[PDB]
């Protein structure tokens, strides 16, 4: 009485094609449980139908044939979680892909867990410094916040994310454990050589130590690409639920949607708007709701997400683009026009927002950039309204004079994340009018000169602004003094 | 009755009953679960099998699992002991403060008030917001709708109205969060408390809360509005009070339905929507209403997919409103908040017979000039401004200043604007515009009119700017 | 194993087996035919039936016909004896020169190199083409893509590159003609013979040719890329060789996929394409890559349908390239060749730390002025230049001179330009563009810059224009 293959805990493949197995049997499987194929290939139970189980396959279905035995696992899909993963490159299921040995994982976590409710969280209040003036000054990001990076191909979306990961060494190399931020970088649909390029740079910046990289690339099965985000999320909740701080980049959520769309159509689920499943909003809401700030009652830890979405022809009104803009706590919109024009980052002031506002900003920063955002918005308008110097008054000549100078200061190169007090020093100079008489073309050069001076000579003012976290009345006076005088010697 | 699960596909679960088939709308409870899973019966497939929508996650369900017919549609704790509390789609407290000990329970599904139950009183409801008040006045007991694409101000606007109106309101308030951000229910709850609208120690709570956020399965999202609305109907009928209903965002009810629609076996209507969108919306919107028994003042946030106001959903909702505030990313993009579109916002009380001719002539006066300027915009764009008649370059002036005078620093967006929130009284509004239109400020600079409350602040700001 | 043909629809042949069902991807040989007809298994429909894709026309097949499991996937002759030979999807010679006698055979379906196998060296590949070199430089062992709507310059650009790069390359080359014109295969083969890269006398050929053109049934077009690809993989890993891989046109592989997809019974995705579009591009594109074992510099022409770059096919291809040359009908129609869009082409090497800041600053300089000209264009369009600012008119002058200086005569296009092909050295490009930017030629007329190599020739042309 060989009773190893009863149809309650095992089944047999009725048919297989395009990564979807229609397994017979599996009478006791649970929706969303993981099953195993004779070939050591894992799959996931998505459709539990009267006469069959629709199984999505986490790998090449070429090794699966009609008749194969499929075995339950009794477990709803999960993955390795914890500090062991830092500095390692894993696939969408947790397996290492840096051929640097097994992960020493002691904890596991379901990839699909609902986000903490109302009661367990507290308003976002601690800054999450990117290192990018434009961002940290105009569209501030706090911990537990979800801020979207969106724009066409090549407008610089990933860069924002890399600079951010790199900027975190400051605190991670420090003492304070509350200021530390562990990062997670999920590649989806991307190309292996690009990711390999990516993890190289992170290594060269001495950032891998605090980063985990979940990779679900271009040739990985649709279901791996699909899962990848939830997988990476779960690894971030480990830190979030244990009073630690995590930052996750979903690069990008566009390719995942495609994966979802594919997986979903191959299951024969009727296509919806634009060919995607009627629940693509849900696909991303479920995920991004998980980035959150827990109250002290739950460890005070947090998860901050920076999902990426690719627009086409800079059209942000597009259905997917707006679907995701309506989930996150703001967006950073990058335009190719601005980029070519010299404005890098190509952040579009007017169209980007932060729903957290200044609550995610240090007082030093709030002090200097409190009204700048709506000022630049109003500047872009009149700059357009006078692309014909229409008998323009002074209040608007002053508006155009600040607008241009401030625009130059928000410019920034790559890989050189600035420290908060450094940002405050340079914005200060502009916002206060000390630069209203310098020539726009000069501004970039001036900022390198000025910053040099204060960093070298004046670290007492930098360390105080940084420390007090505010701009006291004397600091504000020591600063006025430095800028005006250096400026003069500078314009000799 | 006891049925068994025969198929599970997402939020849709088919159940087979041997004897006694639960009627459509009935709620069934899945046996064997750590948490309460309710399935609402959606259809009779035949063969004593019913197709249902799950009110929560379907993970771990098994074919053959047991299911008991509860014998009635989802019923929730309704009454005064709901105030100051936070409820579920299915009526369970989610605030960790214990049971909700109500005398009665109500089924979330119910018929809408009859035609002979309607009321036609029309009283302006002043809000303190220049734009709304001036051009698209809200009406007490009326149906209000805030339309907007992602991130243009729907919620903040709902936030400042709770402050400028809900806070003084002598009556209850019900805020139903339908498919929105969890972070947000936590911001509001704690704000209600810090301001005593919610009292955790006594019975002075003046607001009940119901939530079915974006982290929920379609099913929950297709019903929270019902739960929310049901709580509100109680205070309207059984107590006869003046209710204030806030829903953010009702689009989520309709997106919820479109998300399971295909699994319900339906040919899609246009834009992917389900073929029953309008009727589904109708039987619901028709309960959110003032009657002779009580009064409801509903403020509903309405999401606009792809920013397209013609999308079957936003498009289908206009007819259910008495006043509409349409927000626009094109306005917002300029830094003009609230980003209301002055030429696409309307109110059923913008009638000389109701608000008066001074109110009315100003409003229309402001709209003509903004329209007049809209038309010229594209043209002075290319052909420039020299050739324009001094008569026409004055309307460009005044328009650009009005465009600004319509913005206002909200008290709930200081974190955003870096400006103290201002609430302007209806007469300060009418007058301010009356004067701009009258040429009484053609000397001050536009910028003086941007982000200010009353017209006097525009005059003061001119000086401050004077250097 | 012997199965029987149960159904036939175009290129989708369903075969039933009684004992021993072949795994997916296995090649079956249909029995009773004048020529070879290979069927590639695509899926197990259950009931001992397999749905397959024919590799040649299916006319004549009959239900109940016998089919034999080959026991493996399409396998093809790989090694140096393929050099100088023309071969089929299924690896048979089609150059009427006998059998390709190789030691080994490789299967066209392989997995992509692993993460740990990746490389990250970034070396610039100079091509002698001004626009490409200055603005979106290619890179050794990198992945290049030339996007182009019908008749814009994709093939002419591949030819010129074959000439300027392939010709003096130490190492092998593989040209894979996918879904294109047969005459072109013929034009190339004979040309290759002539310049001696193909030698029918000695073993000195440096090029292997694989073709599955516009006349083949969908399945053939859907697999020849894999076939050219495999040939290239052999030189890379089995000989650690530096390869050059040219494909015209990779868009055809995806189109081929869309042709059979309904037949495989799939609900279509957007624009009627197959729901498996991205993964199909992916497991294929991911083998076209440099690794620690060998280098593959690959240039792929990407046909853009109806000129729409938002088309699922081209749209999904951007993510696989390191450098892209987006060709434009609008530019072509102005007479600028190559019709490269300067504000739409990019290259991951356009980094100061790789091309040097001199290069990086001229490059961004040129784009900024063309971007600026681009915004003035709307107004220039109704009202012309009159109303323009003296300053604005100088950007316009410079932009129109930079735009013309970006064009250049290709040897390969001599019959059409009426001019002798030019190859400009990088430093000559960096320079010529500096000066233009710098106002050192604001006196010359635009026409002086049109169709020339080095700037020095632009000055001359100006004298001749007098």
């Amino acid at each position: 009485a060989d009773t190893s293959v009863d149809l309650e805990e095992t089944g047999r493949v009725l048919s297989i094609g395009d990564g979807i197995a229609r397994v017979h049997g599996l009478r006791n499987v649970q929706a969303e449980e993981m099953v195993e194929f004779s070939s050591g290939l894992k799959g996931m139970s998505l459709n539990l139908e009267p006469d069959n189980v629709g199984v999505v396959v986490f790998g090449n279905d070429k090794l699966i044939k009609e008749g194969d035995i499929v075995k339950r696992t009794g477990a709803i899909v999960d993955v390795p979680v914890g500090e062991e993963l830092l500095g390692r490159v894993v696939d969408a299921l947790g397996n290492a892909i840096d051929g640097k040995g097994p992960i020493g994982s002691k904890a596991r976590r379901r990839v699909g867990l609902k986000a903490p409710g109302i009661i367990p969280r507290i308003s976002v209040r601690e800054p999450m410094q990117t290192g990018i003036k434009a961002v940290d000054s105009l569209v501030p990001i706090g911990r537990g916040q979800r801020e979207l990076i969106i724009g066409d191909r090549q407008t610089g979306k990933t860069s924002i994310a890399i600079d951010t990961i790199i900027n975190q060494k400051r605190f991670n190399d420090g003492t304070d454990e509350k200021k530390k931020l562990y990062c997670i970088y999920v590649a989806i649909g991307q190309k292996r050589s690009t990711v390999a390029q990516l993890v190289k740079r992170l290594t060269d910046a001495d950032a891998m130590k605090y980063t985990i990289v979940v990779s679900a690339t271009a040739s990985d099965a649709a279901p791996l690409q699909y899962l990848a985000p939830y997988s990476g999320c779960s690894m971030g909740e480990y830190f979030r639920d244990n009073g630690k701080h995590a930052l996750i980049i979903y690069d990008d959520l566009s390719k995942q949607a495609v994966a979802y769309r594919q997986m979903s159509l191959l299951l024969r689920r009727p296509p919806g708007r634009e060919a995607y499943p009627g629940d693509v909003f849900y696909l991303h809401s479920r995920l991004l709701e998980r980035a959150a700030k827990m109250n002290d009652a739950f460890g005070g830890g947090s998860l901050t997400a920076l999902p990426v979405i690719e627009t086409q022809a800079g059209d942000v009104s597009a259905y997917i683009p707006t679907n995701v803009i309506s989930i996150t706590d703001g967006q950073i919109f990058l335009e190719t026009e601005l980029f070519y024009k010299g404005i890098r980052p190509a952040i579009n002031v007017g169209l980007s927002v932060s729903r957290v506002g200044s609550a995610a900003q240090t007082r030093a920063m709030k002090q200097v950039a409190g009204t700048m955002k709506l000022e630049l918005a109003q500047y872009r308008e009149v700059a357009a309204f006078a692309q014909f110097g229409s008998d323009l008054d002074a209040a608007t000549q002053q508006l155009l004079s600040r607008g241009v100078r401030l625009t130059e200061l928000l410019k920034q190169g790559q890989y050189s994340p600035m420290a908060i007090e450094e940002q405050v020093a340079v914005i200060y100079a502009g916002v206060r009018g000390y630069l209203d008489k310098l020539e726009p073309s000069k501004i970039t050069k001036f900022e390198n000169a000025f910053l040099s001076h204060v960093i070298s000579q004046h670290q007492a003012l930098l360390s105080k602004i940084r420390t007090d976290g505010k701009i006291s009345e004397e600091s504000d006076a020591k600063l006025k003094e430095i800028v005006t005088n250096f400026l003069a010697g500078f314009e000799a | 009755t006891t049925g068994r699960i025969v198929a599970v596909i997402g939020a849709v679960v088919d159940v087979q009953f041997d004897e006694g088939l639960p009627p459509i709308l009935n709620a069934l409870e899945v046996q064997g679960r750590e948490t309460r899973l309710v399935l609402e019966v959606a259809q009779h497939l035949g063969e004593s099998t019913v197709r249902t929508i799950a009110m929560d996650g379907t993970e771990g369900l098994v074919r053959g699992q047991k299911v008991l017919d509860s014998g009635a549609p989802i019923r929730i704790p309704v009454g005064p002991e709901t105030l100051g509390r936070i409820m579920n789609v299915i009526g369970e407290p989610i605030d960790e403060r214990g049971p909700i000990k109500t005398k009665q329970f109500a089924a979330i599904h119910a018929e809408a008030p009859e035609f002979v139950e309607m009321s036609v009183e029309q009283e302006i409801l002043v809000t303190g917001i220049k734009v709304v008040d001036l051009l698209a006045p809200y009406a007490k007991g009326g149906k209000i709708g805030l339309f907007g694409g992602a991130g243009v101000g729907k919620t903040v606007l709902i936030m400042e109205l709770i402050n400028n109106v809900a806070k003084a309101h002598g009556g209850y308030s019900v805020f139903a969060g339908v498919g929105e951000r969890t972070r947000e229910g936590n911001d509001l709850y704690h704000e209600m408390i810090e301001s005593g609208v919610i009292n955790l120690k006594d019975a002075t709570s003046k607001v009940a809360l119901v939530y079915g956020q974006m982290n929920e399965p379609p099913g929950a999202r297709a019903r929270v509005a019902l739960t929310g609305l049901t709580v509100a109907e109680y205070f309207r009928d059984q107590e006869g009070q003046d209710v204030l209903l806030f829903i953010d965002n009702i689009f989520r009810f309709t997106q919820a339905g479109s998300e399971v629609s295909a699994l319900l076996g339906r040919i899609p209507s246009a834009v992917g929507y389900q073929p029953t969108l309008a009727t589904d919306m109708g039987t619901m919107q028709e309960r959110i209403t003032t009657t002779k028994k009580g009064s409801i003042t509903s403020v509903q946030a309405i999401y606009v997919p792809a920013d397209d106001l013609t999308d079957p959903a936003p498009a289908t909702t206009f007819a259910h409103l008495d006043a509409t505030t349409v927000l626009s990313r094109a306005i917002a993009e300029l830094g003009i908040y609230p980003a209301v579109d002055p030429l696409d916002s309307t109110s059923r009380i913008m009638d000389p017979n109701i608000v008066g001719s001074e109110h009315y002539d100003v409003a229309r006066g402001v709209q003509k000039i903004l329209q007049d300027y809209k038309s010229l915009q594209d043209i002075i764009a290319i052909l420039g401004m020299d050739e324009l008649s001094e008569e026409d370059k004055l309307t460009v002036s005044r328009a650009r200043k009005i465009q600004r005078f319509l913005s206002q620093p909200f008290q709930v967006a200081e974190v955003f604007t870096g400006h103290l929130g201002k609430l302007v009284p209806l007469k300060e509004t009418i007058k301010g515009f009356q004067q701009i239109l009258a040429g009484e400020y053609d000397h001050l600079p536009e910028q003086a009119f941007y982000m200010v409350g009353p017209i006097e602040e525009a005059v003061a700001k001119a000086d401050k700017l004077a250097e």
